[PDB]
């Protein structure tokens, strides 16, 4: 398949969506709800690009790159001004209720939400009203729970139920009061519950064992091991 | 279109002249944020291109800079020729008020370039440094030895595979190098230093060392003397090498600012200004007017500080030991204001990407007014007591004189260039940081640059800086001290302390670093001692891929042998006093 | 508590010999001639302390000898560059007893911000240091404070009165750390002036 | 030299001597350290301290932003937690033999815990004693910023500050609540 991103030609797989095709090409599109192993659901609305009908089209429309096939002869723009404004607005809407928590948050320096907030260029707060707040749950000895930091991207429930076939994690409530966790306090029963700390793009689900002796990612000495 | 926008400068007449002379396929034009036309030239055509540029109707007369780049780890080289290494040549046409950068691509195995020394004599030390730090050989160089590192040094430190950090100390190698110092005079041969015809059996070779510390630093000069007369001398430098450019590859864009402060340690915010301007070009930041006025005021205060030290130390070197006490009292008044504003004396590290660290504290205008009332009577007293003394005049007038052609061929800038009658100050020719909104004059000489004319030109520069400071005091704009850009590093502190998106931006900017998109930027300023420039290459990361600092003191110290030949040693020490250099500037 | 250079020993100190030792220590600590040696920006702050606005001459320490033989104090005021380290060692070896060393600034203390290929990480890697000054640069009165600290250290050391009679070992007092001495007053600080003013 | 040059030179020598004598008749510009204390402006970058909130608790949440913002790398600390969940440094050490007093750590601190204070007198006899641990840094009050409290802004619950009790925070609404 042939796509044209910002006037540049690219050869991609037509069976892929535009988000994974553009990320495979090295282009940067902000995203939350999509994961490579979980598929596309189009929830967070972060991955907006401007799609044009043809080469001689200047109006276009905003589409979700994760929900749009990377079909042959597809004309899109990432750096379009309206697309950039909408992506910044999505980050801003996520920022309205987000707690002032980065210094005391185990995700800091390793946080996809921090990276996408910086990537969209959103650094000025004009929202002045109250932030919604949630109580936390005890999830056992491995996973720490902090629902204030949730951006309702649904990655956790999609991984835990649709991928890992777990039964004791879910989404509750409605509108801006959606809650992600167990129906009651208790240990997460899945043998693969620990992947939530990397699946969750925020600091809702964090490594409790690491949190005991916490340090930031830049301070780590890493090695590839088995 | 903003001033930081990426341009190819194809509308420059030099591009059309090169296309008409060499053909369209002879060179590749690179689009940069350097503000100059960047032209990739084949290695076999470099001397032809340089000669053509030197023989233009309004010619390129000065080799501003010459250095190298290790391009092996550079991932964003779109539109660039294939290159493991590269060598760049920054040339300036003062008559055109234009400049051009020429880039020569080199493969890893074939690391040799023809020498530029026949076209420009300052290419000698520039090519010696490029050989020392990169391992790039220059064919036809008269003596291509290491200039920063000692001669028994292994490796080339600016290469990407050379480790930046300090190696483990060993007393054995210190003992060995002490032995080399002890038998250096016993086994001295003029041939390895570029000297010749010595020991005729009438000349002597005499080494100068760290015995006259007039705040310039430690370096050596070996003099070939016919009795009392200098027939040849080479400076031995690199005793103040700090690896500052390598540190530029080692620190984030924000955390490198204190290192910029210590390049020319009498300059402070003057040193900070070209770096933050070049970073702001990389970030696409246009600072507001209050930032421009604050940065100009800090730069002029530090220029007066540096000029006071320079004039007083020149007077002390001539022999009059009194005015240094009073001039350092004036430096303390400047330090009162600078301490109040920035919190520090000599290395404020106060400029920021997108602005300055804090707003001006309440009551700064009182201290500025006190200094502006204190200074002129003291300056007139120094003039009458020392600079109009005929013994000082007889020690300085006509000593180490050079004209416009010698200044142009050696890259001399600042007061040494303007004493030859060439009106070239960056604050007027290529205005920056809102300097075009200030009323000030550029003092120029009569055509001949002695020690005395350089010192008096710096006195007039001090008076003009006082005028600029008066304008800064009278018209300080109301507004922000930081730009409203997302890459302003750090963000305003109060919003960081109460707004989550601002806190996120601050968190990532101070820890991982601000992400500068892949580009090349350049900023040239009129520093205290001449023209200082930063050339920054970003590979899209939070650290500089390459930080090249052009300093004027390097060029002036290279000009030393041409200007002092045929003079006495007393003329040499007076000349060193009148150059206005520090060894940190020379060695970086 | 004392350290002996010929180990941790006690105080070796007749009452006339104690008075002579005190007189020699008083004369040495009140007449300290620094060596005029400039490495980097810290030396600019040192010679600033020599000028009229600070007047280090008041302590009798302004003479500033150009020869290491006439100097009692080496101030390493600046970075110990690798090329300059043999020069520093040779100049220190050329100094005569008694000699004291003040490491001035972060570079001379530890290498400072220059953990880099061409810089020795602190002058105490190869020459002994009597007083360390943190700062980059230390302000001139910090150099004067270190001079006074050196004076206190000199005023209670034990050195031979003559090289022909008596113990020839050099005893240096194990002084209390300035951090531990000032901890009581420093921790008790509650409020400081806000940085929005002059 | 000519006779006119000699006479003019003698006149300039006389003028220099006269001006320096009149300087001897002038007022001393010496700041008399240590008897006269050095005036330091409020934002002077000297000895680093760690400060306390207005409630008396230490402000440092061990977020490690100062240590990574340090270009010298002379700050080392480790996070620890109380039973109520308050983050704090288990240890906090600063190598002042390395520190360049640049103020980047204070600039990077999101709680205003770490502060450079107007105190320059920091000379030491042994270099090991220039390593300041937490007991040598933590002071009894707020320092230069008298009122800021990070934990009044953070969404994380601690002792005395439950969920919904921070600034601009609504009370938590249970998903089981009857209101639509
Ligand atoms: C007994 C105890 C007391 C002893 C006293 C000893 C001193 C001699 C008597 C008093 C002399 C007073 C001199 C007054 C000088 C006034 C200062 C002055 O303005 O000098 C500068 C002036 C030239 O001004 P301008 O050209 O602008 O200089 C700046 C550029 N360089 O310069 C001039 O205009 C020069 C004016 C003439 C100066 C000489 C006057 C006659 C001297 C006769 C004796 C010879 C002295 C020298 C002999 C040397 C031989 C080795
Ligand atoms: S989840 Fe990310 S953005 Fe939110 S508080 Fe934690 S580090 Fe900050
Ligand atoms: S808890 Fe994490 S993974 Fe789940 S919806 Fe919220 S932000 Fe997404
Ligand atoms: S400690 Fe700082 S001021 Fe002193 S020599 Fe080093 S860089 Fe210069
Ligand atoms: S003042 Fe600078 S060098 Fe010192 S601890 Fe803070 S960041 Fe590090
Ligand atoms: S930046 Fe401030 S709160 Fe964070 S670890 Fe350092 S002193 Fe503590
Ligand atoms: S990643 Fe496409 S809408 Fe969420």
């Amino acid at each position: 398949a042939t796509i044209h991103v910002d006037g540049k030609e690219y050869e991609v797989n037509g069976a892929d969506n535009l988000l994974e095709a553009c990320l495979s090409l090295g282009l940067d599109i902000p995203y939350f709800c999509w994961h490579p192993a979980l598929g596309s659901v189009g929830a967070c609305r972060q991955c907006a690009v401007k799609q044009y009908q043809n080469a001689e089209d200047t109006r276009g429309r905003l589409v979700m790159s994760c929900m749009t096939p990377a079909s042959d002869g597809t004309f899109i723009s990432i750096d379009d001004e309206e697309a950039k404004q909408f992506r910044e607005s999505v980050v801003e809407w996520l920022m309205t209720n987000h707690p002032h928590d980065c210094p005391v948050c185990e995700e800091g320096g390793n946080c996809h939400l921090q990276d996408m907030t910086v990537m969209t260029g959103h650094s000025f707060r004009r929202y002045r009203f109250t932030k919604r707040t949630h109580r936390n749950q005890d999830l056992g000895p491995f996973i720490s729970h902090e629902m204030n930091r949730c951006i309702a991207c649904y990655r956790c429930v999609r991984y835990y139920k649709d991928y890992a076939d777990g039964t004791d994690l879910g989404v509750y409530g409605a509108h801006d009061n959606v809650y992600f966790g167990r129906p009651e306090d208790g240990t997460l029963e899945s043998e693969f519950s620990g992947n939530l700390v990397e699946i969750c793009p925020t600091g809702v689900f964090t490594d409790k064992t690491h949190s005991e002796r916490y340090n930031r990612k830049w301070d780590m000495q890493f090695a590839p091991s088995i | 279109e903003p001033a930081w926008q990426t341009r190819d400068h194809l509308d420059d007449p030099v591009i059309g002249e090169l296309r008409n002379r060499f053909g369209p396929d002879a060179f590749t034009v690179q689009a940069t944020r350097t503000g100059v036309p960047v032209v990739w030239i084949k290695r076999e055509q470099l001397l032809e291109v340089g000669d053509f540029l030197k023989k233009l109707p309004k010619p390129y007369v000065m080799l501003f800079d010459l250095h190298g780049m290790d391009e092996r780890l550079r991932t964003h080289r779109e539109g660039l020729p294939a290159a493991d290494f590269s060598v760049f040549y920054h040339l300036i046409s003062i008559d055109r008020n234009r400049d051009i950068m020429l880039k020569v691509a080199l493969a890893e195995n074939d690391l040799h370039v023809p020498t530029f020394t026949k076209l420009f004599p300052n290419a000698n030390w520039y090519e010696r440094e490029t050989w020392d730090l990169f391992g790039i050989t220059f064919d036809g160089h008269p003596n291509l030895r290491r200039i920063m590192m000692p001669q028994t040094w292994k490796g080339h430190p600016l290469r990407k595979d050379y480790p930046a950090r300090a190696t483990e100390f060993s007393p054995f190698e210190l003992t060995k190098a002490k032995q080399d110092l002890e038998m250096e005079a016993l086994t001295f041969k003029p041939e390895e230093w570029g000297m010749k015809r010595g020991t005729n059996e009438d000349f002597m070779f005499l080494n100068l060392g760290p015995n006259h510390p007039s705040a310039h630093g430690a370096f050596r000069i070996v003099l070939q003397l016919d009795g009392e007369e200098i027939v040849d001398c080479v400076p031995d430098i690199g005793y103040h090498h700090r690896g500052a450019e390598k540190m530029g590859e080692r620190q984030s864009w924000h955390s490198y600012i204190p290192y910029t402060d210590r390049i020319e340690y009498l300059g402070g915010c003057v040193n900070e200004m070209p770096y933050v301007l070049a970073v702001e070009k990389l970030a696409g930041i246009t600072v507001p007017d209050r930032v421009n006025v604050i940065r100009v005021m800090l730069s002029e205060l530090f220029r007066i500080n540096s000029h006071l030290l320079y004039i007083s130390t020149f007077i002390q070197d001539v022999g009059a030991m009194t005015p240094v006490f009073f001039a350092f009292t004036d430096r303390q008044k400047i330090y009162d204001l600078v301490e109040a504003i920035t919190g520090f004396r000599m290395h404020p590290a106060w400029f920021r990407i997108g602005g300055v660290a804090h707003d001006l504290p309440r009551g700064w205008d009182r201290l500025l007014r006190e200094f502006l009332d204190w200074m002129p009577k003291r300056l007139a007293s120094y003039e009458k007591a020392a600079l109009q003394n005929t013994i000082l005049k007889g020690r300085s007038q006509g000593v180490a004189a050079y004209g416009a052609k010698e200044a142009l061929e050696w890259g001399t800038t600042g007061a040494g260039l303007r004493a030859t009658g060439i009106d070239f100050d960056v604050r007027k020719a290529r205005p920056y940081s809102g300097y075009e909104n200030f009323d000030f004059e550029i003092p120029v000489g009569g055509g001949v640059s002695d020690c005395y004319t350089r010192v008096m030109l710096k006195v007039e520069e001090l008076r003009q800086s006082l005028r600029i400071l008066e304008q800064c005091l009278n018209n300080m704009p109301e507004g922000p001290f930081k730009a409203d850009h997302p890459l302003t590093t750090p963000p305003p502190k109060e919003r960081t302390l109460q707004h989550i998106e601002t806190l996120i931006t601050h968190f990532l900017q101070v820890s991982w670093g601000p992400v500068m998109p892949a580009n090349e930027s350049f900023q040239m300023i009129e520093a205290t001692k001449g023209i200082n420039s930063y050339y920054l290459t970003s590979d899209g990361s939070t650290m500089s891929y390459r930080t090249r600092v052009r300093t004027p003191s390097f060029a002036h110290l290279q000009q030393i042998p041409a200007a002092i030949r045929g003079s006495l040693v007393s003329d040499l020490i007076v000349y060193l006093g009148s150059i206005d250099f520090v060894m940190s500037d020379v060695d970086r | 508590d004392y350290t002996l250079t010929r180990e941790i020993v006690t105080d070796p100190l007749n009452v006339f010999m104690g008075k002579l030792n005190d007189m020699v220590n008083w004369g040495r600590k009140n007449s300290i001639w620094p060596y005029n040696f400039g490495l980097s920006c810290c030396y600019v702050e040192m010679v600033t302390s020599f000028t009229a606005v600070h007047d280090v001459a008041r302590f009798g320490a302004e003479v500033l000898r150009a020869s290491p033989r006439q100097a009692d104090l080496m101030v390493v005021a600046g970075t110990c560059f690798t090329k300059m380290a043999p020069v520093i060692q040779r100049l220190y070896d050329q100094m005569l007893e008694p000699k004291w060393v003040i490491s001035m600034g972060a570079c001379a203390n530890s290498g400072g911000m220059y953990d880099i290929y061409s810089v020795v990480q602190g002058v105490d890697k190869f020459i002994p240091v009597d007083v360390y000054i943190p700062g980059c640069p230390p302000r001139p009165e910090a150099y004067m404070q270190a001079l006074m600290l050196l004076q206190e250290s000199i005023g209670k050391e034990r050195r031979p009165l003559s090289w022909v009679v008596g113990d020839q070992g050099v005893y240096r007092a194990n002084m209390q750390s300035e951090r531990e001495r000032k901890r009581g007053e420093r921790i008790a600080v509650t409020n400081l002036r806000t940085p929005d003013e002059i | 030299m000519t006779l006119k040059e000699l006479l003019v030179g003698f006149g300039t020598q006389v003028r220099s001597i006269w001006m320096i004598g009149l300087h001897a008749f002038a007022k001393r510009e010496t700041r008399m350290y240590p008897e006269e204390p050095v005036y330091l402006p409020p934002r002077y970058r000297g000895r680093i301290v760690l400060t306390r909130d207005p409630d008396g608790e230490e402000r440092c949440v061990a977020c490690n932003l100062c240590a990574v913002a340090c270009p010298v790398g002379c700050i080392s600390l480790q996070k620890a937690e109380t039973k109520d969940g308050r983050w704090y440094p288990e240890f906090f050490r600063i190598n002042f033999s390395r520190c360049i007093f640049c103020g980047l750590c204070e600039e990077a601190c999101p709680t205003t815990a770490i502060q450079l204070t107007p105190d320059f007198e920091m000379g030491e006899y042994k270099r090991q004693d220039l390593v300041y641990e937490k007991e040598d840094l933590l002071i009894s009050g707020p320092g230069k910023y008298p009122e800021y409290n990070f934990y009044r802004m953070a969404g994380m619950a601690i002792d005395g500050k439950d969920k919904g009790e921070a600034e601009n925070e609504a009370k938590p609404i249970d998903v089981k609540s009857l209101l639509p």
